[PDB]
């Protein structure tokens, strides 16, 4: 069964950086794109970006460029996202989602990490 | 015969017949493109629009290439197969690119009919440049769904960009299937591009080759080289502006920002090549859609092999698409060294002198000290002269022929550019 | 950016009724649109893609339809486990944008 395990919740001081991790298990990691999505509390979803695990070229949303960086680890099949210069506006849940393949709909979703920015 | 006796018959022997043939060749392609543009304004279902452009592409290919259009049709079918089998994977670009590579190689072995294969490339190439394109635009996520058979076929057989037309991304064609109102800027752009295409054709056919003896009181081996290079440049600009006109006639080739719609599909900028700034600007402005396709789908991929080893692979892919001829392959290989060495040398010069001598006119927020000084103008003019000289050298192969012809044509010039490039690289590595 | 509006922002119906959620797209997406369902406190789940094709393992009561700039999801014979937010999300090309999100509630 396809399962996208994700890291635990994070509490970071404003201005610092955070690095999540989405460990894949259930299919060939280098076969389908890996999208990263952000959802606020009681709000709508927002597509942060995606990374192609085969050749590591990425594709960001212009509203999230320079703030989130995507990396992969093919040996352990794990996709990392790093958020830089976090503010109080980035306290939200972050999901990883495997693209469906043929279409680019997010078929299999992770579980999301709650990133909270406070003092 | 003298200048007077030449100009007495110039108009009756060059101005009327050349334009007559240029109009007789395309009077049907333009009609079909206009028919498609009008048909796509009736609010038809999208699949019917794609079927209409597939039929138009078949008819146009049949009209240009009598029955050898199979060597294109087959390719299209083949491509879709390699797109439907690996539709789920993330290798679509690699699979489609390897298929295109195998097909072009199996074609260049001169087994199948070569008299007509060697003249379909200008169309066949485009199909390849489209398919591979999609194969990557689906991987990086710039295109959501793998297209249905009718969408893919109506993309490859787009009647505007099937014969001469430039490459247009799948989204830049989907936004053309929806269609935009028949504004006045549209007709203005079509007419301007057609007029410029005819002008470049009639200016390349026999105003180029007879440039220096008659149009100039000058007249050698360098003058003939420069006039052959100019003839080749304008023989390209004809096809360039014609493709731009046929792609703006069928509806494609338009941008939209802040509810402002503008038709600005530029394919060839002649003023960036005849009065060049650097060979990088000559190459990237010789065919803008292809110069973007190669940089986006070949260079950006092979960048892992190192910068120069990626530029060289990009030029190899460009020399394979155009069709392997020894003169064209030698030109597109020497261009790699020329452009790379000039770029890196101008970079070093700009970092040393803190001036704006980059291979492209800097943005207004550059950190250079000498922004407009006379020394900057002198260096830019010297490099522009070197660019004109490299062009007059390279384009000498395209007069109007394997290794012997190229070696002879470059021996009459005493290998001037291949020594200037070596000198520039030595100069760059010495001031490093 | 493609702006996706979704209506209504919050509705409520009994068990066994029939509800229709609408998603209107600013630009024109041909048929590329997906519908996700998200319960309280869980990750979303893909229900519909291509605006009509149901995913593997979804009941046959979810019937999405439409094309152009007007799509709709139809939940007929509503069931207890069909209560939660519903997000429409085009997949016509990056960057993909989600809708506001209709919150189906009990009544
Ligand atoms: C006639 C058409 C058609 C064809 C065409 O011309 C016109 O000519 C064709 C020509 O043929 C071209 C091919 C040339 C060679 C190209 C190779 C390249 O694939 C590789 O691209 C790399 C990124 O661009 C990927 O990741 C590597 O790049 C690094 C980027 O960070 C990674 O970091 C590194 O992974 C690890 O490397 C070691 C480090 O310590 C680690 O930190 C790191 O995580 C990887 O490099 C290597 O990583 C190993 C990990 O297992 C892989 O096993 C190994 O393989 C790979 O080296 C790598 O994974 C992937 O394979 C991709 O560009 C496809 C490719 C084939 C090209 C497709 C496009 C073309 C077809 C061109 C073009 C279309
Ligand atoms: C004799 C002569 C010949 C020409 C001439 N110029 C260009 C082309 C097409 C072509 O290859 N474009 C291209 C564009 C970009 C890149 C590239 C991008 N990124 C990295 C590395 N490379 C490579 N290639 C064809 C011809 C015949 C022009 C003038 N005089
Ligand atoms: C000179 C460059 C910049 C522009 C070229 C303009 C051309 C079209 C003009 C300028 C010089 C003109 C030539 C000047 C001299 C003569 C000799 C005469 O007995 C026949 C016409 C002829 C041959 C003219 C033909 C047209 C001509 C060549
Ligand atoms: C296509 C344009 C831009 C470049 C060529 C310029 C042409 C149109 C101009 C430049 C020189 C002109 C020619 C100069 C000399 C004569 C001889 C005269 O008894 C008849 C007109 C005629 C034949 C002119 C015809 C038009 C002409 C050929
Ligand atoms: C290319 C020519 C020879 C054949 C096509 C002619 C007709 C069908 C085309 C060519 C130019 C087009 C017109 C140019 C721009 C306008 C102004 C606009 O406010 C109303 C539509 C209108 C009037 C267009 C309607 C269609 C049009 C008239
Ligand atoms: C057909 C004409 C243009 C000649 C083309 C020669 C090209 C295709 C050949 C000749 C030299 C070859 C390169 C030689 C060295 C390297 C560095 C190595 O780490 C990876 C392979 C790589 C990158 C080769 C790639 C292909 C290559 C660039
Ligand atoms: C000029 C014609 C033949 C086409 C151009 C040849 C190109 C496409 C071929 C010839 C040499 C080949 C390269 C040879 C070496 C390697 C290193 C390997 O780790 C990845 C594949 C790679 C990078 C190949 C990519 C494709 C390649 C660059
Ligand atoms: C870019 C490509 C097209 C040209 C450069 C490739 C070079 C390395 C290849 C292609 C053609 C090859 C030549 C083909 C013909 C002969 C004649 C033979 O008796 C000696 C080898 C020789 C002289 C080859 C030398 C190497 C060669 C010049
Ligand atoms: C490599 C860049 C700078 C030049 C591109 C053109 C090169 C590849 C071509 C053009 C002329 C060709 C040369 C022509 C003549 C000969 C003499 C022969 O006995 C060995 C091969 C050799 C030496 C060829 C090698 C390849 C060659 C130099
Ligand atoms: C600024 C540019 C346009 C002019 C100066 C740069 C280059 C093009 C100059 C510098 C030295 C010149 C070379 C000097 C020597 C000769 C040998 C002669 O038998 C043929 C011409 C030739 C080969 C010249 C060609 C042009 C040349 C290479
Ligand atoms: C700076 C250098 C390395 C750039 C490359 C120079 C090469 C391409 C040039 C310089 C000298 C040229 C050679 C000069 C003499 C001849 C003799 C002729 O019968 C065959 C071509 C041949 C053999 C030329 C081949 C190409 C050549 C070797
Ligand atoms: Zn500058």
């Amino acid at each position: 069964e396809i399962q996208l395990q994700q890291s635990g919740a994070e509490l970071v001081k404003p201005g610092a950086s955070v690095k999540m991790s989405c460990k894949v298990s259930g299919y060939s990691f280098t076969g389908y794109n890996m999208n990263w999505v952000k959802q606020s509390h009681g709000k709508s979803l927002e597509w942060i970006g995606n990374i192609n695990p085969y050749y590591v070229s990425t594709n960001y949303n212009q509203k999230f460029t320079g703030k989130a960086t995507f990396t992969v680890d093919r040996s352990s099949s794990t996709a990392y996202m790093q958020l830089d210069s976090l503010t109080s506006e980035d306290s939200a849940v972050y999901y990883c989602a495997r693209s469906y393949g043929s279409s680019h709909t997010f078929a299999y979703w992770g579980q999301g990490t709650l990133v909270t920015v406070s003092s | 015969f003298s200048r007077q006796e030449f100009f007495q018959q110039l108009l009756q022997g060059c101005l009327l017949p050349t334009a007559q043939q240029g109009l007789d060749q395309i009077w049907l392609l333009l009609a079909i493109c206009l028919a498609c543009r009008l048909l796509w304004r009736l609010g038809l279902p999208s699949y019917l629009k794609h079927a209409s452009t597939v039929a138009g592409g078949f008819f146009s290919l049949y009209h240009f290439f009598q029955l050898h259009m199979v060597w294109v049709v087959l390719l299209s079918l083949l491509c879709y197969l390699v797109l439907f089998l690996c539709r789920h994977s993330s290798h679509r670009g690699v699979f489609l690119s390897v298929t295109i590579l195998i097909y072009l190689l199996m074609g260049e072995m001169h087994m199948v009919d070569t008299v007509t294969w060697h003249k379909m490339r200008g169309a066949q190439m485009i199909v390849a440049m489209k398919a591979v394109s999609l194969g990557f635009d689906l991987d990086r996520g710039e295109v959501g769904t793998v297209p249905s058979p009718v969408e893919f076929m109506g993309y490859l057989y787009f009647v505007g960009t099937i014969v001469f037309g430039p490459w247009i991304s799948f989204h830049s064609y989907l936004q053309a299937v929806q269609g935009r109102p028949l504004s006045c800027r549209w007709l203005q752009k079509v007419a301007r591009s057609l007029a410029l295409a005819l002008l470049c054709l009639v200016l390349s056919t026999c105003v180029g080759p007879y440039l220096f003896p008659y149009f100039i009181p000058l007249n050698a081996r360098w003058l003939r080289a420069y006039e052959s290079a100019v003839s080749f440049h304008f023989s390209n600009y004809f096809v360039g502006f014609l493709s731009e006109a046929t792609a703006t006639l069928a509806g494609a080739g338009f941008t939209e920002e802040k509810d402002h719609l503008e038709w600005d599909l530029t394919v060839s900028k002649p003023l960036n090549v005849e009065l060049p700034r650097s060979m990088v600007e000559v190459v990237t402005s010789w065919n803008l859609p292809m110069s973007y396709w190669l940089n986006n789908y070949v260079f950006k991929n092979a960048l892992r092999l190192g910068t120069f080893s990626a530029v060289l692979v990009t030029y190899a892919a460009s020399a394979l698409l155009h069709g392997f001829s020894f003169h064209l392959a030698a030109v597109l290989l020497s261009l790699a060294f020329i452009t790379y060495v000039e770029h890196v040398l101008r970079k070093r010069l700009a970092r040393i002198l803190s001036a704006c001598v980059l291979s492209k006119r800097c943005p207004p927020d550059c950190s250079h000290q000498h922004r407009l000084g006379l020394g900057v103008r002198a260096l830019n003019l010297l490099f522009g002269a070197l660019a004109i000289f490299h062009l007059a050298y390279l384009g000498s192969l395209f007069d109007v022929y394997g290794m012997a012809y190229t070696v002879h044509k470059w021996s009459e010039l005493s290998w001037a550019s291949h020594w200037v490039t070596f000198g520039c690289w030595i100069f760059y590595r010495l001031i490093g | 950016d493609i702006h996706m509006t979704q209506s209504p922002a919050s509705l409520s119906a009994f068990v066994g009724e029939t509800v229709t959620i609408t998603c209107r797209t600013s630009e024109n997406i041909f048929s590329y649109l997906a519908w996700y369902q998200q319960k309280q406190g869980k990750s979303p789940q893909l229900l519909v893609y291509n605006a009509k094709t149901l995913t593997s393992g979804v009941p046959s009561r979810f019937s999405g339809s439409g094309s152009g700039t007007q799509f709709s999801l139809k939940i007929n014979s509503l069931q207890p486990e069909d209560f939660g937010s519903y997000y429409c999300q085009h997949h016509y090309g990056s960057p993909y944008t989600f809708g506001g999100g209709t919150k189906l509630e009990i009544k």
